[PDB]
This record gives C-alpha cells, structure tokens and sequence, in this order.
C-alpha cells in the first residue's frame, strides 16, 4: 500500500517504488492544489532527467559515495534502517549530492557525443 | 510469381557487378527479399537479406565489407551491387522471398517464390 | 504463438466522455469509422445551456436596476387613431419616479403595453407593473445587444469532436460519414419557443427527430431542407425617451408614437408554408400509419411564453400567436403582441425589462424548423392531431448539436507482436 | 499525411506508422483553466504509466511480457490486417488492468536484474 | 556558474556547456494561467524531443544530415565564432522542415529496432 513500506527497511522499501509512485499525481484551491501537484512532479521528473535517470525508478550514477556523507556500511544502511532514517541522517549533504550528479550527467553526454563522433 | 534476374554474368577478378530482381504476381514491399548462393557442386548457401522496408540488411560474414543489399519498392525492384569479386564467388545467384518479417506479421525464416537465378563467373 | 505484450501510445481510439468546452468566437475525414450518436443523451447541449444562463446572468449585472420603480401608478386609455385590434393593449401611464437627487421627484408618463401591468385597488393609483411582488427587474444596458452572434464549441487538448455528416440522420443510431473536427461550425444562440429561426437546414427531404416517436411526453423536432421567409414588423414609429432615476442610473421607457397604432404583425407566405406542411406530413408518415390522416391544431392554453412563438426580433421581444399556422385536416398574417418585462429563462427572481427600441422594427427570419408535440392523448384513430409546443429551450440547440459528439482520445494500448526486449 | 484521427478506420498495422500525429495533439475562465489542468493530468498520466513500464520516450515499446491467449486467441494476420484499433480495444476490455500489471511487475523484476548485473564488478 | 543566461553572449560551443542551467530555470487567476502556461510550454517541449526519441537528454544526436541550404557554413564558424542567438536568427524558417525530417527520422527508426527485436 502507499507508504506502507515507510516502516520497512530500504532494501525492502526499495521494491514497492511502483506503490509510492502513481499517487503523486491524482473551485480555485482545487485548481491550485492541482496546478501544485503537477508542478512538483515536473521539478522532480526535470531533476531526474538532467541527471541520465529519465525514465527509471532505480538510477545507478558515476558519482563515488563519499564516507563523509555517511560511513555505514550497505548491510546496516539497507537491512537495518528506514528510508525516513536515512533520509534524516544525509539530508544536510542532500543539495551537494544533488549538484555532483548533475555534474557527472554534463560530463557523461560529452562523452558519449565525442563516442558517436567516430 | 515470375521473379526474374536481370543482372550481368561476366566480370574479371577484382571488378564489380550488378544483379537485380523485379517481381509481378506478389505485393513486393510486403516481403523480406534474399539473395541466395549456389556454388556448382557445392550446394546452396545464404548471402544477404533485406527486410520489407529495406532499412534493414544483413549478410554472411565474407562478403559484409564487399557486398550491398537495396530494394526499391517502388517498380518492385531488388539490388544487389558485389564489390570486389573473388573466384570463390562464381556461382548462381538466386532471388528469394522471405526470410524474414516484422514484428506485425508472422514469423517467416524461410525462402519461398525462388527466382530463376543469375549466373555469375569470376575468370 | 510466441507473442509478447507490445505497447503503443498514439493510438487512435476514444471513448465516449464529456467535459469542459472552450467557447471560440480542420475537418479530418475518417474512413471506414461507424459511430454511434445519440443527440438526448449529449451533453453538448446541458452545457451550451448552462453557458448561455452565464452568460445572460452576467451580462444583466452591471446594469440599471429599476427598484426606483415598482410604484402605483395611474394608467388611461391611449388617446391617438388606435385601431380595433390595439384596444386595451395600450396605456398610458403615469408615476412619481426618482431622480438623481434622493429628496426630489418627478412626474412622469409613459406608454406600456398591457402585459406589464398587473390592476391593483388602491387610492390615486389603479395599476402596478408585473414582477413588483415577486422577483426583481432589472433593466438591460443599452450599450448591449441580443443579436444571436455565432459561437463555436471546442473541445480541450485530449478530445475530439465528431461530426455526422449523414444526409438523412435523425439524431440517433449509426453513422457511417464521420468527420473529427476541433471546433464546431458557428452555431447562433438564436431563442424561440415554437419554429426554430436562423438554424441549419437538411440537404434532402425534411428529417424528424424524437426520443421515442411513440411516446407524446417527447418532443419532435422537425428540420425542414428549405427555409420558410418569415417576415415581421412593428408599424408604429415610436419615439423612446429616458430619465435618470438615480446617481447615474438611467431609464428607458417608450415616451410617444408618431402616427397611426396599429398591431405588430408578421406574415408567413401562403405558397411556402403550404406544401412545406405537406413534406412535413409527408416525412411524418414514415412513423405513423399511412392510413393515418394527420391534423394540425393550435397549441393549448397555458403560459404566454409556452401558447406563443417569441423569437427575438431586434432588441423588442415579439411573441406571435401561430394560430394562423398548423390549422389544417392534411399570404397568412398573424397578430405579433409585445412585452417588456421577461421571464426569460422560466424562471423567478430575474426579470429582465427589455427597452423600447426608436423607430419602427422590422425583421426577416429563416424558419429552418419547428417543435411538435402531437395530441398529447394519443386518440387510438386516424385523425392523429399535431400541436405546435415549446419546451425548456434546450432544443433549440439540439437542433444545431444533434450531429456533435464530443470523445476522449485514448491513446495509449497494447498489442501482440514478435518483439520481446532485451 | 491523414489527419489527426485518419487512420482511426484503418488496420493495426496501418494507424501504427501515424502515432506521432496524434501524439501532438494530445497537448494542444476558471473552467478554462480547469480543463487545460485535465488535458495535463491526462497526459502526465499516460507518460508516468509508460514510465512505470520502462518504455519511456518511445512510441512503439517492445517488452517482455507474453500474450496469453485467453485475452485474444487471433493470429498476427487477423489483428493487425483485418482489425481496426477501436475493434481491437473492444476486445480487450475487462483485460488491460492485468496487462498493466504484468507490465508493471515486469518492469520490476527488469530494474532489479539490471542493477544487480551492473553491480558485478 | 555563470547563471541563467549567463553564457547567452557566449560561443555556441561554450554556451552548450550550461545546458543545465537553462533547463533547471524553466519550471489569483492570472497567477494560475501564467504557471500553467508554463507547464504547457515545457510539457510540449518535452513530448516534441520525445517524439524524436531524445527523451532524458539535452544533448541528443540524431541520424538527419545536415543540409547545406540550411547554413552552408562550417563547425569552426558555427561553434567557436557565433552565438546561440545569431545562430537561431539564421536558422529561422527553416526549424519546421528539420522538426519533421527528425519526426519520420525516428518513427523509421523505432520500427527498425523493432524489426530488430523481432528476429528471434
Ligand atoms: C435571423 O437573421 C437575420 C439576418 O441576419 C436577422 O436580421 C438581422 O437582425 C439584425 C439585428 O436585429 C439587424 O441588424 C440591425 O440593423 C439595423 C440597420 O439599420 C441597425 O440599425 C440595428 O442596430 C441592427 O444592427 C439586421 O439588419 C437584420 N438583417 C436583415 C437582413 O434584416 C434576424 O434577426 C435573425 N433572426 C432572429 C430571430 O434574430
Ligand atoms: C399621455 O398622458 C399625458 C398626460 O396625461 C399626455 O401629456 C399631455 O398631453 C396633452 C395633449 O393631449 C398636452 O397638452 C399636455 O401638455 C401633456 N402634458 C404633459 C405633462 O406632458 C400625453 O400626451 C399622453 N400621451 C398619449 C400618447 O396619449
Ligand atoms: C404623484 O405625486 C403627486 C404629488 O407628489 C400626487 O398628486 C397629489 O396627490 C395627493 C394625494 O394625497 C393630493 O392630495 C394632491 O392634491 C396631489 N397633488 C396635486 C398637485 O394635485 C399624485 O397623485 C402622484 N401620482 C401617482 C400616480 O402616484
Ligand atoms: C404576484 O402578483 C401576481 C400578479 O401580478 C400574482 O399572480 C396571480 O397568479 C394567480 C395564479 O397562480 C392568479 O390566479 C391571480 O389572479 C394572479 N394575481 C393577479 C393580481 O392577477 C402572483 O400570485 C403574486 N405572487 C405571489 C407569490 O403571490
Ligand atoms: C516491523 O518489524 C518486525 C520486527 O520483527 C518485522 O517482522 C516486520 O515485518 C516489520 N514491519 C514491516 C512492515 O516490515
Ligand atoms: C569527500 O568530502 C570531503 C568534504 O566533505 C571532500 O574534501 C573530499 O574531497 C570528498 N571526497 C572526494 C573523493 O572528493
Ligand atoms: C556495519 O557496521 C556496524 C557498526 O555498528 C557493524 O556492527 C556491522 O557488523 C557492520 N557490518 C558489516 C557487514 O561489516
Ligand atoms: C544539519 O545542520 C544543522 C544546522 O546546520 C544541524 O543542527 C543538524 O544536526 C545537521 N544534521 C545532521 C544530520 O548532522
Ligand atoms: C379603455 O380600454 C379598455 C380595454 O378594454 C376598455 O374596456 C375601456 O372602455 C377603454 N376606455 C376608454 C375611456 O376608452
Ligand atoms: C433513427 O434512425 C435509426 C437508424 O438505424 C433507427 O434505428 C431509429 O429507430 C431511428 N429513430 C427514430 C426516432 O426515427
Ligand atoms: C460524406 O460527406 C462528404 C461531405 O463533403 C461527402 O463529400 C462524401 O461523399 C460523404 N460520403 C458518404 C459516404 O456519404
Ligand atoms: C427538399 O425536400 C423535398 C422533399 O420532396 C424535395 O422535393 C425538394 O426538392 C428538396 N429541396 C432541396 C433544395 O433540396
Ligand atoms: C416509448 O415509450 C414506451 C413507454 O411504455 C415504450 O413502451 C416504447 O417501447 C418506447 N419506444 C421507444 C422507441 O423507445
Ligand atoms: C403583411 O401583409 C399585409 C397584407 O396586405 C401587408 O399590408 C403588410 O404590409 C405586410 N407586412 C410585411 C411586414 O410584410
Ligand atoms: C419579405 O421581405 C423581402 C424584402 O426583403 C421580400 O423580398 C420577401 O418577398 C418578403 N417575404 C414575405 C414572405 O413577406
Ligand atoms: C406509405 O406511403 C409511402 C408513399 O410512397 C410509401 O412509400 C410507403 O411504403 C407506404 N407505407 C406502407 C406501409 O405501405
Ligand atoms: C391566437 O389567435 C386565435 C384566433 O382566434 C385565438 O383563438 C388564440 O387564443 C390566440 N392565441 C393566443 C395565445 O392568445
Ligand atoms: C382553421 O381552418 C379553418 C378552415 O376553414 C377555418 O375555418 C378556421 O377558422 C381556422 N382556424 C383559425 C384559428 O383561424
Ligand atoms: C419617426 O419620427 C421622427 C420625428 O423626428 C423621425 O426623425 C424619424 O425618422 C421617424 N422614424 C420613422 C421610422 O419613421
Ligand atoms: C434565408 O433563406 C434564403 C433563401 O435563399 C437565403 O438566401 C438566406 O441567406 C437565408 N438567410 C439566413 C439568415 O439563413
Ligand atoms: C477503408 O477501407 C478500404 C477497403 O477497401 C481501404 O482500401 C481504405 O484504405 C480504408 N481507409 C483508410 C483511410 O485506410
Ligand atoms: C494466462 O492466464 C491464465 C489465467 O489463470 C494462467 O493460468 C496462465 O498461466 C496464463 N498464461 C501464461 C503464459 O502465463
Ligand atoms: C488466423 O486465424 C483465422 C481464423 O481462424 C484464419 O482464417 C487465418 O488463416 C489465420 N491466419 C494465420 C496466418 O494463421
Ligand atoms: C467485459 O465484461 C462485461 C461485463 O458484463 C461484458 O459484458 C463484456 O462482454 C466483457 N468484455 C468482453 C470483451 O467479453
Ligand atoms: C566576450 O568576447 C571576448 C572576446 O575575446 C571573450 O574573451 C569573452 O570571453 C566573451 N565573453 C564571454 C562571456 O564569453
Ligand atoms: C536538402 O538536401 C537535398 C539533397 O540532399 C536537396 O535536394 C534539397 O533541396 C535540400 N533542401 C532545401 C530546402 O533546399
Ligand atoms: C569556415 O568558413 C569561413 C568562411 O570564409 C572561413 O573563413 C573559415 O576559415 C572556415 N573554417 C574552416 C575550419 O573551414
Ligand atoms: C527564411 O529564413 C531566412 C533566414 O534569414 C530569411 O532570410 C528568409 O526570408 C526566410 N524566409 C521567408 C519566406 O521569410
């Protein structure tokens, strides 16, 4: 169910992206409740796709963990926490992460526009 | 379906020939078009395929660099255009329909309507 | 057979759905498409409805109220050369209005038709105008006008409008001539109650049109192939005068008549109207019996607004009387009276006051079709008797929107194909 | 070439090269507001549901789940030749939800065999 | 890090290098039809790049050739000597006949692939 998996661990949470998405998107504070929803999709759907990840729900990127952002290991991370957890502990390096994944995007197409220039 | 070669049959080592098909008793850009090899004793082998749109082809190995398939629905014509000729190439070519069909129709991997074949002699 | 899911997305199917449409002031052929269309249960024509309700609530509201009227007020018999016909449905008024400043009046006269007034007993007064007890009238601005400009109905991004281009369609079933259009052709918002003005006419013969034939609660809309000149008038040259009755609020009223009064008459040729009424017969005959000798008869007694046909003319409100028509056992004039206080919509509490327009007021309007409404009692005979009759003015707009359907696209859907991924 | 719904009459396999004519029309006062924020909603929908399925940015999206023939026992001859698309959604109806959730789940499994496969070193 | 339109008086090689920038600045009544007039813009640019098979890249190569009616210039002219500005002004006009080749561009190639993914 929607949210159901909140109280889950990641690694199981990570299976129902399927559940949590298609609630995202379904007289003038109706229609500006609307026109908000449709936004806010939008600017996720955007930050998505300048980062290569248009289109999926789980996205591998090039850009390395750093162990500042957080030094647990994948068994504790995924099997012994919570998304709402996880999101707390990394939310104040969230914006950089943001930014290296953009930057790792701008490089990426260059390359691959170099590949197909052979 | 009276397919029929209209191509050359003399060329030296090392020059260029032309083979074509035209067909009349069937819809022309509603098959995949083949060429196919019979070597004199050797049996048959196949030599290039060319999907019913013509934005696809594909070929054996040892004539991918040399040889080129094209189709022209219009006048229901099929080219083949050999580059580069080698004695091992003199054989009888013969067009054949089908081979292969899109993801829209039923599978096919097989010839049917052969033409009459081209003789093609490498001295 | 080895197939695996293929999705697709552009695929033209729809579904039937209403929505929104846009008000706006190509054709795309579709071959080998049979629809199904059903002009009752279209709900193009609720909402062309509730529009033109908007609209016309809206356009009165930044307008002249008359609550400085409302008064008693002392009518007489008009003194000029009035003919038989115009007794009595003529009175000159007088009453003691408003002006701009709220510690002063003014005598003030008037000429009003007798049904605006309603008698009451009271001392130095002997009339009051209708909707004074009831509702409210407002005047509508001058600066406005009733003229039916077109208007066309598009549908939103996502939809699609079908058009029925049967020559012979009679608004439901199959269609097999099918067009997708964005937008409809201009259709005229034109009010009637009893023939249908300015409409579309039929390419062949005359095509009649009923929920349920069979069943005298329905209406039957009839829409003729040809038109049928109706031509009226007005032959009295009035001069209108105005007042202001309040901090720049201004009233129009009808202030003389220059010459002669007269009726207000309109005339419907004789050697037109005949024989349409027999192609009207004629194609009525494919429904009922043909032993069946079918009669006309002039509609019975009621409201004014339901016996009488109330077209629009100019910016006056005629309501003829069409006894002169549907009269027979298969040059006509008839009496046109006036009004000036309008319930337009059958409805109370929002009484329009229509003023007076200058000069004299003659129109020429197409007839493109009519409203029946049969016997009512089915007499089990052969002499099936036809009343013309009104409705709550939605068909007048079924009759233009009887070949609009208004589909959802869906465009996305799946089939089988050889392509497996990966 | 035949308009926005011209090929609505014709085959499968006919109205399939016209998709990209009515995918521009898809997209092109508070009622007015409200429909264009329908028309959007509608849209957005559709691309989120081909999204789930990974066939975001195509049209025409191939994938891996097999045509059971208790939705529709027709050969490839019979569907695409001598079908129409408006026939054939009618008679599919009562089986796109289950169509839609295999799609769904496929597209599942697919993202978790290709993480793990990008995962081996 | 030259910000929104920073690099629009930039080279055309240079100013490709803040795709991302552009891309990220795109997105009671009158409030409402300019936001949704907003949505309507970046929606249809979006669903006309997916039509031509480009959805989820800013930088989208293509099999359409290039024209020498179009600009009959060079890459060094174009890309290190002018402005995206200038070069638009140039190509005005001539956009509707590129967006169509690249529409029948992708739609030729979409049945390619499934040609492709069809052969068992
Ligand atoms: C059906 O259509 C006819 C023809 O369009 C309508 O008659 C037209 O009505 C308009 C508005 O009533 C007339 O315009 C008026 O013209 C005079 C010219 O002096 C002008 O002073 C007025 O202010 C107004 O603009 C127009 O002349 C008239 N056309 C003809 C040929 O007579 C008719 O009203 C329509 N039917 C109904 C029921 O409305
Ligand atoms: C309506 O009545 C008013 C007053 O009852 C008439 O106005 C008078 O008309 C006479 C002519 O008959 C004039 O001599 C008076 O001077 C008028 N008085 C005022 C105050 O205007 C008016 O003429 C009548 N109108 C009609 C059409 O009968
Ligand atoms: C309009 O108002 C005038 C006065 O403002 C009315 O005339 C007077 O009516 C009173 C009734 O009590 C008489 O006593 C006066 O003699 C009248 N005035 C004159 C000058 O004679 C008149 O009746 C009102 N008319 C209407 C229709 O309401
Ligand atoms: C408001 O006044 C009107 C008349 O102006 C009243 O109309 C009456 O209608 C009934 C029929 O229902 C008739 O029998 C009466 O004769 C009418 N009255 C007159 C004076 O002719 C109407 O009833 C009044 N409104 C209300 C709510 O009572
Ligand atoms: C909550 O924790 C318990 C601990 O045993 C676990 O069994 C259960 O599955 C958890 N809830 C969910 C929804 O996973
Ligand atoms: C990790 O983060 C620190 C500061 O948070 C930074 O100095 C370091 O360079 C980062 N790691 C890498 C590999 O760049
Ligand atoms: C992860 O780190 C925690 C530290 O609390 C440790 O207990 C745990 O064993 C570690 N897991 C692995 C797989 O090394
Ligand atoms: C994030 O920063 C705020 C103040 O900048 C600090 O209070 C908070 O604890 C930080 N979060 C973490 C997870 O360290
Ligand atoms: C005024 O008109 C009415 C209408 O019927 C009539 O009965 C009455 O006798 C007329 N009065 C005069 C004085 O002409
Ligand atoms: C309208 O025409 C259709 C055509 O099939 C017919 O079935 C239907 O009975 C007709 N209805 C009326 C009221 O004439
Ligand atoms: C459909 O209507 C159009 C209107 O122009 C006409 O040309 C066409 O012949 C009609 N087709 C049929 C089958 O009635
Ligand atoms: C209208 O229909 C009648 C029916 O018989 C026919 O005689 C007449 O010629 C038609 N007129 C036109 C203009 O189509
Ligand atoms: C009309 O209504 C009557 C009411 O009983 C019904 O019997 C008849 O079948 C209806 N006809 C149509 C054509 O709907
Ligand atoms: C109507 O017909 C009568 C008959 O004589 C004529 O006097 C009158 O002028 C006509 N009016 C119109 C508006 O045609
Ligand atoms: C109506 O008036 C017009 C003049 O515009 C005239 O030509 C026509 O014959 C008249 N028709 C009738 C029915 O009076
Ligand atoms: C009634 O008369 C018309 C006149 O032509 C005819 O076509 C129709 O068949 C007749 N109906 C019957 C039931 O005989
Ligand atoms: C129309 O005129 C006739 C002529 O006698 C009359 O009987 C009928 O009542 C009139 N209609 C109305 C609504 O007054
Ligand atoms: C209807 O027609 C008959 C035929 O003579 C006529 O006597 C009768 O007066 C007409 N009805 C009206 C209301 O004029
Ligand atoms: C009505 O009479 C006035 C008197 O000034 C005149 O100006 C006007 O033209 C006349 N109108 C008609 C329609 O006779
Ligand atoms: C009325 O009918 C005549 C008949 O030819 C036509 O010329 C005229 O344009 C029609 N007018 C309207 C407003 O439909
Ligand atoms: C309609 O059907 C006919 C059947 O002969 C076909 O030839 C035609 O192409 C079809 N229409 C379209 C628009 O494909
Ligand atoms: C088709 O659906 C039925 C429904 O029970 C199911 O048993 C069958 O396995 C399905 N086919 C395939 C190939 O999975
Ligand atoms: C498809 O099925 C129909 C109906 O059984 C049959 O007539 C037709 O020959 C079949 N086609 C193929 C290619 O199997
Ligand atoms: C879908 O279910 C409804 C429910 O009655 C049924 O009428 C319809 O025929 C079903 N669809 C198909 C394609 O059988
Ligand atoms: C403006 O032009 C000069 C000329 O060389 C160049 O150096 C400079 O970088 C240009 N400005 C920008 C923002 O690139
Ligand atoms: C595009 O190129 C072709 C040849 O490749 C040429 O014939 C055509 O004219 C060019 N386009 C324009 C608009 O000139
Ligand atoms: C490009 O064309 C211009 C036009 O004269 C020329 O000056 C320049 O040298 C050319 N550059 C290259 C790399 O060909
Ligand atoms: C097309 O664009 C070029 C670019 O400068 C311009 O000169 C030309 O006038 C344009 N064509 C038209 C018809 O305006």
């Amino acid at each position: 169910g929607f949210l159901g998996a909140a109280g889950s661990t990641m690694g199981a949470a990570s299976m129902t992206l399927t559940v949590q998405a298609r609630n995202l998107l379904s007289g003038i504070k109706q229609l500006q409740a609307r026109v908000l929803a449709v936004e806010h999709y939008l600017r996720d759907q955007q930050l998505l796709g300048i980062w290569g990840c248009s289109g999926k729900l789980i996205c591998c990127t090039n850009v390395p963990w750093n162990s500042s952002w957080s030094n647990r290991n994948l068994s504790e991370i995924w099997d012994n926490m919570t998304w709402l957890q996880w999101d707390k502990e990394i939310s104040n390096y969230t914006q950089i992460i943001y930014g290296l994944l953009e930057e790792s995007q701008n490089q990426q197409e260059k390359n691959e526009q170099d590949l197909l220039a052979l | 379906v009276q397919l029929v070669e209209t191509g050359g049959g003399l060329v030296q080592p090392g020059g260029s020939l032309k083979l074509s098909c035209r067909a009349s008793g069937y819809t022309f850009s509603s098959f995949a078009m083949s060429w196919v090899r019979q070597a004199p004793g050797k049996g048959l082998e196949w030599v290039s395929l060319i999907n019913d749109r013509g934005g696809l082809t594909f070929y054996v190995d040892s004539v991918k660099g040399r040889f080129t398939i094209s189709r022209d629905n219009s006048k229901n014509t099929l080219s083949l255009q050999m580059h580069s000729l080698r004695d091992g190439d003199t054989a009888v070519y013969y067009c054949a329909t089908g081979g292969m069909s899109s993801a829209l129709q039923s599978s096919k991997y097989y010839f049917d309507f052969w033409g009459q074949g081209a003789l093609v002699t490498v001295s | 057979e080895n197939l695996w899911v293929t999705v697709y997305y552009g695929v033209p199917v729809w579904k039937d759905a209403e929505t929104t449409l846009f008000c706006a002031s190509q054709e795309i052929h579709l071959e080998n498409v049979t629809e199904e269309f059903n002009m009752w249960k279209n709900n193009m024509v609720e909402q062309m409805h509730e529009d033109i309700i908007s609209l016309w609530d809206q356009s009165l509201k930044p307008c002249v109220k008359l609550t400085p009227l409302c008064v008693g007020l002392q009518c007489t018999n008009v003194t000029n050369n009035i003919t038989d016909d115009m007794r009595g449905e003529l009175k000159n008024c007088s009453f003691n209005a408003t002006t701009e400043l709220r510690n002063k009046r003014q005598k003030v006269y008037s000429l009003f038709y007798r049904l605006d007034i309603v008698p009451m007993v009271d001392l130095w007064t002997n009339y009051r105008l209708i909707s004074c007890n009831t509702s409210a009238i407002t005047q509508a601005c001058p600066k406005v006008s009733f003229e039916p400009i077109p208007i066309h109905y598009c549908a939103p991004a996502g939809f699609a409008i079908l058009k029925c281009k049967d020559k012979k369609f009679n608004g439901t079933g199959p269609c097999q001539n099918v067009s997708t259009v964005q937008c409809t052709h201009g259709i005229k918002p034109v009010v009637s109650t009893q023939l249908l003005l300015n409409g579309s006419l039929a390419e062949e013969e005359v095509i009649i049109r009923s929920e349920n034939i069979t069943n005298n609660a329905k209406n039957i809309l009839v829409q003729l192939n040809t038109s049928v000149q109706i031509n009226c008038t007005r032959p009295n040259n009035n001069t209108v005068k105005s007042i202001r009755i309040g901090p720049g609020q201004a009233f129009y009223y009808t202030g003389d008549i220059i010459g002669d009064i007269r009726q207000a008459h309109c005339n419907v040729s004789k050697a037109t109207w005949n024989e349409t009424l027999g192609k009207v017969v004629k194609q009525l005959r494919k429904h009922f019996g043909n032993n069946t000798i079918i009669r006309f008869a002039q509609s019975s007694g009621g409201d004014l607004e339901v016996t009488t046909h109330s077209f629009n003319c100019g910016g006056e409100f005629f309501y003829c009387n069409t006894s002169g028509l549907f009269n027979s056992t298969w040059s006509i004039t008839l009496p046109c009276r006036i009004k000036q206080i309008i319930n337009m919509w059958q409805r109370i509490g929002q009484a329009m006051y229509a003023p007076p327009i200058q000069g004299v007021i003659r129109c020429v309007s197409n007839i493109t079709g009519l409203i029946l409404t049969r016997d009512g009692g089915s007499t089990n005979s052969t002499t099936e008797t036809f009343r013309p009759g009104g409705g709550d003015m939605r068909d007048n707009w079924r009759s233009e929107l009887y070949k609009y359907k208004v589909v959802k696209i869906e465009p996305l859907g799946v089939a089988p194909t050889r392509c497996k991924r990966r």
